[PDB]
RNA sequence: CCGGGCACUCUAACGGGACUGCCCGCGAAAGCGGGAGGAAGGAGGGGACGACGUCUGGUCAGCAUGGCCCUUACGGCCUGGGCGACACACGUGCUACAAUGCCCACUACAAAGCGAUGCCACCCGGCAACGGGGAGCUAAUCGCAAAAAGGUGGGCCCAGUUCGGAUUGGGGUCUGCAACCCGACCCCAUGAAGCCGGAAUCGCUAGUAAUCGCGGAUCAGCCAUGCCGCGGUGAAUACG
RNA sequence: CAAGGAGGUAAAAAUGAAAU
């Protein structure tokens, strides 16, 4: 129906959201936002950006994700969101800095180096 | 047994298990890659060389 | 119920107390009790007795087990008694059957560490 | 158990598959 | 010590390949060895030329194959032999267009392999090997360069204890990635030892 | 464990059969455990190399999936100080 | 009609020579869908940085193959002309198949 | 009397005669020391002035230590008229 | 040697609380990395504390983490081989972290059977000044009690 | 999935992007603290890079090489044995000792890589390992793979007990000329020690420790719980 | 706001290694 950008990226999940302006506070991709996310605490963080601004409902949410696990996905669902509602309200950016929202977060997993077990623990070892 | 050694690695007869990989440059018989046909030491020394085609440094 | 040469397990599942048994385990448990046509969660407590005797005389009878299939086992070890092969002899050291890591290890078959010095 | 034959989870661990662990569906 | 082949370190960006075609597996195997062959019975009967270097091409039964040379005097003239037979005796076990070009290397002084085997033919003359290392570096250093560096590692002069002969003039910096720095080596035998030659040469970049 | 295969020894089943016929000796070696323990030439000895010397195995039923070599350890140990 | 793939261990020839085949089609009565970068094959290997035995830190290598595709249309003997036998690779493999 | 053996090419010096375990140079050297500790009764009879004699310290307490040439030593802990571990390494 | 200060690391609030404390708990819960689990034993036992008690759970856990806090603690310090041990006082971090490890630890000390129980119960004690956790508190307060002696080598 | 489109995502090629440049304060300068500036900052986070030199360090068993020694043999071929032996001692590890746990069923969410002298969809026999077929794939096309921790439901109810899996008996499969010494799995039955570790001792400061599975190299097969990589969920604390 | 001259001084912790 509708259409408002969608760049959420966060360790290796990437999340388009759209968002149309409809009462019907609603979800996608596979189920509900609950349903495809459900026994998940921390998944509903990801409408805190429209707990930030003045939406209870006045979007239908629209987010094609893939990548990484859910919490990645969810994170950058969060990252997506805030992008739509800061691209066609250029005004609402000056909430996106102080809370934060706006952020890809570059935090990632590092390699595994060799000679360490893994990333940075040491393979452990006696003198003697 | 180093010279009658490398023989038989090329050799290659008498039941199919019994033949084996061997480096071509030197004459090792352990870390040969199928790929070059060579030994985990002498791959290292041609890489360094430039001898190797495409074969580069790996830095991420 | 002293189903064949034991008793003992009273309140607690018959899929499960049938375990407590040498020659059921588990695999032979359910399907004993699908076989002999027997509901898995009963209490074990003595149920229906006519389920009981069904069990007993499915399970009693049918494969080996207890004291029978043990001495049946023991006498399998004792077929490498006589002038046996290499397998007996291991049975005869105490060490391990399948030929292993002796020079570590080995501690179940060879029991508690002992200790020289030297 | 991740190292019981006997197990969704040994079988895993294990890589092999099985009765315990069958090839999907 | 321990540092890494200023050649390999480069390869990238700065000092591109030397045997440059492409195959994927069940190919690259076989191809190696023969192009490994090649150089190996080029350096033979083509080191009184001098060689710097040994630039192998293919393409499908294409291999070209160029020799780049300080003197290429031994080449003499099309039908004046030492090209004939000999850019010919290479498809004995290849049979494939054996392509066989001859560069002109200008100055001899700037070439790092041609520094370190003129340095260790010296080694095998018995010269005095510190005053020889001395001379190459300088001589290096007459013909323009930004930074040079000779080494010579071991038996110095036999004499049962092994040395380590160290003289550089200029500029020569390792570690930077812009670097267009030269490396050769050489073997030295001597009736007493081997011992080995290092030879670095640098000019600018950006 | 083979199913289909089940093998013995061409060679040692030659030298075995040939010396069959209405009876024999038990002058008979080998250098295969690879083998397998044959049934008839039951009451016969199998000298079997250990890697170092040829041991008189003696067959008398019993034996099997058993093939040689198990009734021919390589090794001895015989004890460890004590 | 035509698909044209350009595989390649140097991305810098290959991002040039299959660009070549770009303007030498588009130039000669033909629609061309550009360099279309498939994605490369990377194929690693660890060695240790020693002869000897020092098992803990060695040296990895990687031989990239990269992939490129290159699609024009009609299989006219006007572009089929110059894109027939005026190759210039350096060793670059080229695949021609039509489908 | 020499029991007991830990470099094996000195082992095989000595029982088979086996000389390809030590340096060509030093085979005479070497079987005349061996001689010599399996002949003593007591470490006062390995005490020639060619033997630089003298027991090690430290973790190797209880060997003793007989010079071959330049820097090289036939190790081993002798008691009771035997000599057992016999070594050959470095100083 | 510690040139940085090393800056207090901040966390993400809950969900339905905004606690900057609660996340801190659930934390402490979580073994393995495994949230999820985590904080549903949580919020689990804030439902079991609607149970046992008509209080709402959020000053609940806030009174019993306030009854478990340090006062003053004992610190090893200086000459004698380090002999000595100054009843230090404890800083507001510090508190704050005490508080909600001793929690969790005294927690799974319970001999209950679930989880959740063990958190809600030991909350309702230590809300109270009754828990293993008080005990625990307690405890270190009375070392540094006993500790006056030489508390006026101070730092 | 088609028509069509390629703006999103991705793919990979060159670029733009912060240099404490801008504001306050401190200073002689360097610089430090603090603030809107933006994805980012006062070397953004990790790699490749290892000075003169040191250790008579390591490697004559990768290879090269001076010297010494061996040549009907210290060389060569073969079958078999041995490297796998076991009264014991140390190192690095894997699996556990359970209920923030185990079992069964259902149902989701990755990355990085490997394969047409191979990976092997989908059927068929089989409790299963696997066997018969047999499609697609010179492979961002087809296949290896469903990721697993997670989620939902249900069952055990804290007892060495559906914890734990050693050990041993029996029956099988697959590679291989052949698997007794000495192969990996599958199935039945056994089900040990261990209820959390003495003196001591190790790792890690942010995607990090911990936990979870996935790939590759070598490779007929495999003794891999290893090594080299990949991503999933994701702490605590630093006064000093 | 800048120091010289004065005084209480760590602990319990020993050995040495095998040709110049
Ligand atoms: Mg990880
Ligand atoms: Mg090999
Ligand atoms: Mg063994
Ligand atoms: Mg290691
Ligand atoms: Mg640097
Ligand atoms: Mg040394
Ligand atoms: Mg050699
Ligand atoms: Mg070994
Ligand atoms: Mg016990
Ligand atoms: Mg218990
Ligand atoms: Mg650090
Ligand atoms: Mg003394
Ligand atoms: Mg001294
Ligand atoms: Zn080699």
């Amino acid at each position: 129906m509708e259409q408002y950008y969608g760049t959420g990226r966060r360790k290796e999940a990437v999340a388009r959201v759209f968002l149309r302006p409809g009462n019907g506070k609603v979800t996608v991709n596979g189920q509900d936002f609950n349903e495809y996310f459900q026994g998940l605490v921390r998944a509903v963080a990801a409408l805190e950006p429209l707990r930030a601004v003045d939406a209870l409902g006045h979007f239908d949410a629209y987010i094609t994700v893939r990548g990484g696990g859910k919490s990645g996905q969810i994170d950058a669902i969060k990252l997506g969101i805030a992008r739509a509602l800061v691209q066609y309200n250029p005004d609402y950016r000056a909430k996106l800095k102080p809370l934060g929202f706006l952020t890809r977060d570059a935090r990632v997993v590092e390699r595994k180096k060799y000679g360490k077990h893994k990333a940075r623990r040491a393979p452990q070892y006696s003198k003697r | 047994a180093r010279k009658a050694l490398i023989e038989k690695a090329k050799r290659t007869p008498k039941f199919k298990v019994r033949a084996y990989t061997r480096c071509v440059r030197c004459g090792r018989a352990r870390s040969v890659y199928r790929f070059f046909g060579l030994c985990r030491i002498c791959l290292r020394e041609l890489a360094h060389k430039g001898q190797l085609p495409g074969v580069r440094k790996a830095s991420w | 119920a002293r189903i064949a040469g034991v008793e003992i397990p009273r309140n607690k599942r018959v899929d499960v107390a049938l375990t407590y048994i040498y020659g059921i385990g588990k695999a032979r448990a359910k399907e004993a009790l699908e076989k002999t046509g027997i509901n898995p969660a009963t209490r074990v407590k003595d149920l229906t007795e006519a389920e009981v005797v069904r069990l007993r005389e499915y399970v009693e009878n049918t494969w080996k087990l207890e004291g029978e299939l043990r001495a049946e086992v023991a006498a399998n070890i004792k077929r490498l008694m006589d002038i046996g092969c290499y397998r007996g002899l291991r049975h005869r050291r105490g060490l391990p059957v399948r030929g292993q890591r002796t020079r570590t290890n080995a501690r179940t078959r060879k029991g508690p560490r002992k200790t020289v010095a030297g | 158990g991740k190292g019981d034959r006997r197990t969704r989870r040994g079988k895993i661990w294990r890589g092999t598959y099985g009765k315990y662990r069958p090839r999907k569906k | 010590g321990n540092k890494i082949h200023p050649i390999g370190f480069r390869l990238g960006i700065t000092r591109d390949w030397e045997s440059r075609w492409y195959a994927g597996k069940k190919q690259y195997r076989h191809l190696l060895l023969e192009d490994q062959r090649i150089r190996g019975l080029l350096e033979k009967e083509l080191y009184s030329a001098g060689l710097a270097r040994v630039d192998i091409e293919r393409a499908a039964d294409n291999v070209a194959v160029t020799v780049h040379v300080a003197k290429p005097g031994v080449v003499i003239g099309r039908g004046g032999e030492r090209i004939r037979v000999l850019r010919e005796e290479l498809a004995k076990l290849t049979g494939k267009n054996v392509a066989l070009n001859v560069q002109e290397v200008q100055n001899p002084n700037l070439s790092a392999p041609l520094v370190a085997q003129r340095v260790a033919e010296q080694i095998e003359r018995r010269f005095a090997v510190r005053r020889a290392i001395k001379q190459a570096v300088q001589r290096v250093m007459e013909s323009g360069a930004k930074g040079a560096k000779v080494i010579v590692s071991g038996r110095i002069g036999g004499a049962e204890q092994a040395r380590t002969e160290w003289a550089a003039q200029g500029r020569v910096p390792l570690h930077t990635l812009r670097a267009n720095i030269d490396y050769g080596f050489a073997l030295a035998r001597t009736t007493y030892g081997v011992l080995g030659v290092k030879a670095y040469i640098f000019l600018g970049e950006v | 464990s083979l199913k289909k295969g089940v093998f013995v020894d061409d060679h040692l089943l030659e030298k075995v059969l040939e010396l069959n016929a209405k009876g024999e000796k038990r002058l008979i070696k080998t250098w295969s455990r690879r083998s397998t323990i044959v049934p008839e030439m039951v009451g016969h000895t199998i000298a079997v190399y250990n890697g170092k010397q040829h041991v008189p195995v003696y067959i008398t039923e019993n034996m099997v999936g058993h093939k040689l070599g198990e009734f021919a350890p390589t090794r001895t140990y015989r004890g460890h100080g004590k | 009609k035509i698909r044209i793939k350009l595989r390649g261990f140097d991305h810098k020839t290959l991002d040039a020579s299959a660009q070549k085949i770009v303007e030498a089609a588009r130039r000669s009565g033909a629609q061309v869908s550009g360099p279309i970068p498939l994605p490369t094959r990377v194929r690693r290997f660890t060695v240790i940085r020693g002869p000897f035995k020092h098992k803990d830190s060695r040296e990895h290598f990687e031989l990239r193959t990269h992939n490129r595709l290159v699609d024009i249309i009609n299989p006219n003997r006007k572009t089929i002309e110059q894109l027939m036998t005026l190759d210039l690779p350096t060793g670059v493999e080229i695949e021609i198949k039509t489908v | 009397g020499i029991k007991s053996f830990k470099h094996k090419g000195l082992k095989l010096l000595f029982e088979k005669g086996v000389t390809s375990g030590v340096p060509a140079q030093d085979v005479d050297r070497i079987n005349d020391r061996l001689q010599a500790i399996d002949t003593a009764t007591e470490i006062g009879e390995l005490n020639r002035q060619i033997y630089k004699l003298h027991p090690l310290k430290g973790d190797r307490e209880g060997y003793w230590s007989i010079t071959v040439r330049a820097n090289w030593r036939i190790t081993f802990q002798f008691i009771n008229g035997d000599a057992y571990i016999l070594n050959y390494e470095d100083y | 040697a510690r040139r940085r200060r090393a800056e207090v690391r901040q966390l993400q609030p809950d969900l339905v609380y905004g606690d900057v404390l609660v996340t801190a708990f659930i934390n402490k819960i979580m073994r393995d990395g495994k949230k999820n689990l985590a904080a549903r034993i949580f919020y689990d036992a804030c439902k079991i504390i609607q149970e046992k008690t008509g209080q709402e759970p959020l000053k609940v856990f806030k009174q019993a983490v306030e009854n478990v806090k340090p006062r003053m603690e004992v610190r090893s310090r200086r000459v004698g081989g380090a002999n000595y041990q100054v009843p230090m006082e404890v800083s507001p971090r510090r508190q704050q972290s005490l508080a909600l490890r001793w929690l969790v630890q005294a927690a799974n000390q319970r001999p209950e059977r679930r989880a959740a129980v063990r958190i809600a119960h030991e909350l309702m004690d230590a809300a109270e000044g009754k828990g293993g956790a008080v005990k625990k508190k307690e405890d270190v307060e009375r070392m540094a009690e006993a500790n006056r002696a030489y508390a006026h080598y101070r730092w």
